[PDB]
């Protein structure tokens, strides 16, 4: 709140739509975790 | 296998879901008849025992408007889910 | 499922029978497609 | 179809939808008619700054015999057509009766300003019930004035809605203290209306009478010149319970009201349940109209002859169109 | 002037004409106002703002719960009681949940990689 | 005529919990099993509520507690001690005021322009001869005029007779002041608990609408006294009081949700937006 | 020839005009009556 | 601020109505995408 | 979304609350749809 209350003299989108109550979840899998599973996928196929 | 299946009874959710969905759909259907939609009451007999043919109607008239849009919205989802069930009984099909 | 068991509202509904006849004629395409459905996957096989 | 040929098939129809044969109109039996005349006839009316308030209980309320006099100038109702006046019981009804100035009677309403409407009288926004006003010139005034009547004319802030404000204290416009003494910027919050015979319209005084009630929701007590009827049962009838009308199956009930109840609800938020206003036992309400139908034909180029299928019956008379064969 | 509203005022950067009074956003409401009494201009901001979640066992098993509070910091602050247990998330602050160095099969998705569930005394 | 007591010893105020309590019909229609949710006037779940006591140890606790959209009034008693209540802006003739009193013949309601002093209470006296508690003394207010409402029930008598033990009365009153009507709920509870308020539920049902129309800000307290022979004070000083206690909250406008079973009672009720899990209960 | 006139610099009270000069109409379009002191306005013409 | 809460609910109503209107319009369209997406997925599965 | 930071409006609002749940259903759905797809499409292998 301290953000969006800071830029009020310059237009933004994600503080309009999050002060009308459209909120955005993050995903359950990080990036990191699907490039765990990339790798270890290239790996047995590689390998095995 | 068996003796897998007669133990446990929750593997077989992906049809209970199905069948609750449609319960609950219905059951909201039938909820959604309490709701003034702006009119001074959720019943026909009240406004047509309290007033008048002249300005009975807008109350009426708002009321079907409400009752209308609760049933377009039932049919919509109705529509979405039988195209997904469609799907997966095509892959069914194709899996036999 | 509007207004059931009156005739007041009946006659001011009567202009939007083109609508419950739309839902209608969705529904019933629903209902045929599911059928339709259940007898192309189970009829695979003609001979008992 | 909207079509004079219809194809091979079967098609669903309307649910087997059945017609009220009699119609019954169930009133409590009160044979007093409660008083048009200590009400609208009085000798005597309060002023507007103390307004007097009066319960009326055990009525017929049949106002057809104000006709024969007291012609009323203004007559505005709230929340209820004119017209059902004659088909409504009510719960509590209170008549709230003053004397104004005429041009003040448009005061009398919902979200109005005014000094009558913000430092004597006010009604809520929410309002059921409504406003009677009639000329009374030629009882109320004489000649060399009447100043039997007062009015507020000061006031910090304005009222709330049916509160009464009676007490005089000497107001304060300025800012010293005045302690109780009238002089400058001291002034004494009421005063006396003027009424003379030879005034002008808007200089006449008005007889004011509103009366408020509520309806559908208690047990009532005061209700129309509606006469009753015999009570039916298990058969689709239409009712008349209060002023509550309808169409159904009234059916013997096991449901224990509450002393102060009378309607019963539904979780879609519709009647059930009523108890009988004549003698005190629960029915419900059903309605009369269930099952569904379908039609099985061929092509109409074909032939004429039809199948009717009824969902949910035995047949092992019914509730069909035909038994037929 | 008559505009009513609730709101948080703040000092304001931008100059209006001498024929201006008021600001409008896109949505079309009211953003920057001129005070009459001492000619400035204050910017208007709603103070209701973030995301709250909640993750719960069953009834049945026990009544205890955690707060999820979306875009905000805990490293007081907007939160309905800071009570203990503080963690902190990429998906936000964690209230009622303790946090632990293992790694199971997790039971219920917060977000961002983090899970949680119940367990042993009894907590989340 | 009334008098100023000059016996009491002050302490600092006392403060309880209202346990999931003060949940009254909000309408007259008839509902079973349904969840129901509504939007009026309640005493807030797990409210921090202000307690006063009588007793002669001595504490005798009787001021003059403001009204805020309402209030949530419980009393525990054994002896029929708390028997009136009054309400006002001013309470100095100036005003109407609105009383209510039982006066153990009759119940008296009335709207009127009365002069109260400092110290309003009744008092019983104990004759030692021949066993028979008595009320004597009425010493509310001093005048009335321009009195508008009237209300006298049918003439009763009550047990007023000193009882000791454990307490067993809970009544329990919410009023509130709208529109000109003044509406009371009531209940009663027997219980044998000895010193706070029972955990429970209890719903209350409506129990009378009076059409006053009173500007009212400030409410009181009317309890009653024992004189016995045993302290020789003339009306100061030979005052000994009884064994009470009341429970005093404020209403504030929230959204609850009912449960109402097969026969139509009220069980159950959740008081929506006080901590988030009853938030999801609610949704 | 009906008269036009300005007004301005006001402190809009009417709580003057109960002493005299009772109105047999006041009609009131675009504001409701009890909102007038909770309002100012603009540029106000007096058509007499 | 300009109406007292007698001819105030009208328009207050209307614009509920409308921005319900908008907000299922929204839901609708969110789960028409959602449905292509995921049959995109299941080919990406199959494919994988 | 609809009448945010009013009380007036929420009171009226009060008789939406099915439709209002109804969409946040519909929502709630459409996310967990999505990381069930994410994990069915990325998570084959179990073993890093
Ligand atoms: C204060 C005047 C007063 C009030 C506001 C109220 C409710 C009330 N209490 C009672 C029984 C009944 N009612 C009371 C008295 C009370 N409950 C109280 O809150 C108080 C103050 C008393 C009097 C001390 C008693 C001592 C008993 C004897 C059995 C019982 O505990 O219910 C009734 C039905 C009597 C009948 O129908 O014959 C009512 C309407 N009752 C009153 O007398
Ligand atoms: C009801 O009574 C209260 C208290 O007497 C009134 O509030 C007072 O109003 C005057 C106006 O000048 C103020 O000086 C006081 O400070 C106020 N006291 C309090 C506690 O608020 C109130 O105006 C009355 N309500 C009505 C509708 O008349
Ligand atoms: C002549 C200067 C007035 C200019 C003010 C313009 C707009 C503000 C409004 C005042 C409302 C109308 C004034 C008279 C009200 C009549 C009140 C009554 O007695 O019923
Ligand atoms: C009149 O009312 C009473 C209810 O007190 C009832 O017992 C009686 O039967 C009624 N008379 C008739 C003819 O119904
Ligand atoms: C009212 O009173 C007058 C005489 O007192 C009488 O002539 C008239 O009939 C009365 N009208 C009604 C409705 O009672
Ligand atoms: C009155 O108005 C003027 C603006 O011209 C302003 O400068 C002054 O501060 C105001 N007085 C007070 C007490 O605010
Ligand atoms: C909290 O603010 C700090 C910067 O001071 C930053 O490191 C951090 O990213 C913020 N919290 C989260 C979850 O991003
Ligand atoms: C009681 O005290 C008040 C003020 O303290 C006083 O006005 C009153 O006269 C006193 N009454 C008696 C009997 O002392
Ligand atoms: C709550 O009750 C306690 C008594 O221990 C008291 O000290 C405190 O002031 C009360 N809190 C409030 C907000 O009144
Ligand atoms: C005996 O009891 C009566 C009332 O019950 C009381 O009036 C009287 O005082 C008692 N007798 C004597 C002699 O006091
Ligand atoms: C109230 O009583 C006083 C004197 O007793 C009297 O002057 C006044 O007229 C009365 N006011 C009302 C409204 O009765
Ligand atoms: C309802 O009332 C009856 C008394 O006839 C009682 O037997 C029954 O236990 C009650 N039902 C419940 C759930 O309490």
């Amino acid at each position: 709140y301290g953000d969006c209350l800071g830029d009020i003299a310059a237009r933004d989108l994600i503080c309009a739509q999050k002060f009308n109550g459209l909120t955005v979840l993050p995903p359950l899998l990080t990036d990191e975790m699907i490039a765990q599973y990339t790798s270890a996928l290239l790996a047995g196929t590689i390998t095995s | 296998i068996q003796d897998s299946l007669s133990s446990t009874a929750s593997a077989l959710g992906k049809l209970q879901d199905v069948v609750n969905q449609n319960a609950q759909a219905l059951n909201t259907l039938v909820k959604q008849l309490s709701s003034n939609f702006g009119a001074i009451s959720s019943v026909l007999n009240d406004i047509l025992s309290r007033l008048d043919k002249v300005e009975a109607e807008v109350q009426i008239d708002r009321l079907i408007t409400g009752r209308l849009q609760s049933l377009q919205t039932y049919v919509t989802q109705q529509l979405i889910r039988a195209a997904e069930i469609r799907a997966s009984a095509n892959l069914a099909a194709t899996k036999m | 499922y509007i207004c059931g068991d009156s005739t007041e509202c009946s006659n001011l509904l009567l202009q939007y029978g083109s609508f419950c006849t739309q839902l209608n004629r969705a529904l019933t395409g629903i209902a045929v497609e599911q059928d339709k459905n259940t007898q192309e996957v189970f009829a695979q096989v003609k001979q008992i | 179809l909207k079509s004079f040929t219809v194809e091979k098939g079967i098609y669903q129809t309307s649910n087997f939808r059945v017609q009220p044969t009699e119609s019954i109109v169930r009133f409590p039996n009160i044979t007093n008619l409660c008083p048009f005349g200590e009400v609208f006839n009085a000798t005597r009316f309060a002023s507007v700054y103390a307004w007097n308030r009066k319960r009326i209980s055990n009525c017929v309320a049949d106002y057809s015999v104000l006709y024969n006099s007291a012609s009323f100038s203004t007559f505005k109702c709230y929340g209820v057509s004119p017209t059902k006046l004659n088909d409504l019981c009510f719960t509590n009804v209170y008549a709230d009766s003053f004397v104004i100035r005429g041009d003040e009677v448009r005061q009398i309403a919902p979200g109005q300003t005014g000094k009558i409407a913000d430092y004597n009288y006010k009604l809520p926004d929410d309002f059921t019930g409504c406003v009677i006003a009639w000329n009374s010139n030629n009882l109320d005034s004489k000649v060399g004035g009447n100043y039997n009547y007062l009015y507020r004319l000061f006031r910090k802030s304005n009222l709330k809605p049916f509160e009464r404000d009676i007490s005089t204290e000497i107001y304060q416009a300025g800012s010293t203290p005045c302690n109780g003494v009238e002089g400058f910027n001291c002034y004494f919050p009421l005063q006396s209306y003027g009424f003379q015979p030879t005034n002008g319209v808007g200089y006449q005084p008005y007889r004011v009478v509103v009366l408020s009630f509520e309806l559908l929701h208690a047990p009532a007590t005061v209700c129309g010149p509606k006469k009753s009827t015999n009570l039916v049962k298990n058969k689709c009838v239409n009712f008349n319970f209060n002023g509550l009308t309808g169409t159904g199956v009234l059916t013997e009930s096991n449901k224990k009201f509450l002393p102060f109840q009378q309607f019963g609800r539904d979780i879609a938020d519709t009647t059930d349940a009523v108890r009988d206003p004549q003698t005190l036992e629960i029915l419900d309400i059903t309605p009369c109209s269930f099952g569904g139908v379908s039609v099985i034909t061929p092509g109409t180029n074909t032939s004429n002859q039809v199948a009717v299928l009824y969902q949910d019956v035995n047949c092992t008379t019914w509730r069909v169109y035909s038994t037929g064969s | 002037n008559g505009l009513t509203g609730t709101g948080v005022l703040t000092e304001s950067n931008k100059k209006f004409l001498p024929f201006q009074q008021f600001g409008r956003d896109i949505a079309d409401t009211t953003d920057a106002v001129r005070d009459p009494q001492t000619l400035e201009i204050l910017d208007i901001t709603p103070c209701s703002f973030g995301g709250v979640s909640v993750i719960t066992p069953g009834t049945n098993t026990s009544n205890q719960v955690a707060v999820l509070y979306q875009d905000v910091n805990c490293t007081t602050w907007r939160v309905y009681s800071t009570g203990s247990n503080v963690f902190q998330t990429r998906a936000g602050c964690l209230i009622g949940a303790e946090h632990v160095n293992n790694s199971y099969e997790c039971d219920i998705p917060i977000g961002a990689g983090i899970c949680a569930s119940y367990q042993t005394s009894q907590s989340i | 005529q009334c008098v100023n007591l000059t016996t009491r010893t002050q302490l600092p105020p006392a403060y309880t919990n209202s346990f999931t309590r003060g949940v009254y019909y909000p309408d007259k229609v008839f509902r079973s099993s349904v969840l129901h949710s509504t939007q009026d006037l309640f005493l807030p779940f797990f409210s921090n509520v202000t307690w006063f006591h009588a007793i002669h140890v001595k504490r005798f606790d009787n001021p003059v507690l403001p009204f805020n959209d309402g209030v949530y009034f419980a009393s525990t008693e054994k002896s029929n001690i708390i028997r009136g209540w009054i309400f006002g802006t001013t309470l100095d003739s100036k005003t109407q005021s609105l009383l209510i009193v039982n006066n153990a013949t009759n119940v008296v309601i009335k709207v009127c322009e009365f002069q109260f002093c400092n110290d309003p209470f009744l008092g019983v006296y104990y004759h030692k001869n021949n066993k028979s508690w008595m009320e004597s003394e009425f010493r509310v207010y001093s005048s009335a005029n321009n009195c508008t409402f009237e209300y006298v029930s049918q003439p009763f008598l009550m047990d007023l007779e000193g009882k000791q033990g454990n307490f067993k009365n809970l009544r329990e009153f919410v009023f509130k002041n709208i529109d000109g009507y003044f509406k009371i709920y009531s209940k009663h509870t027997p219980i044998n608990l000895v010193r706070d308020l029972p955990q429970g539920f209890s719903a209350l049902e409506p129990l009378v609408d009076l059409p006053i129309g009173i500007n009212i800000t400030r409410f009181q307290t009317l309890l009653a006294l024992h004189r016995s022979y045993l302290t020789p004070g003339d009306s100061s000083s030979g005052w000994t009081a009884g064994a009470a206690a009341y429970y005093v909250g404020y209403l504030q406008p929230r959204t609850f949700l009912l449960k109402y079973n097969e026969n139509g009672t009220i069980t159950d009720a959740v008081d929506c937006a006080l901590d988030p899990l009853s938030e999801t209960k609610c949704t």
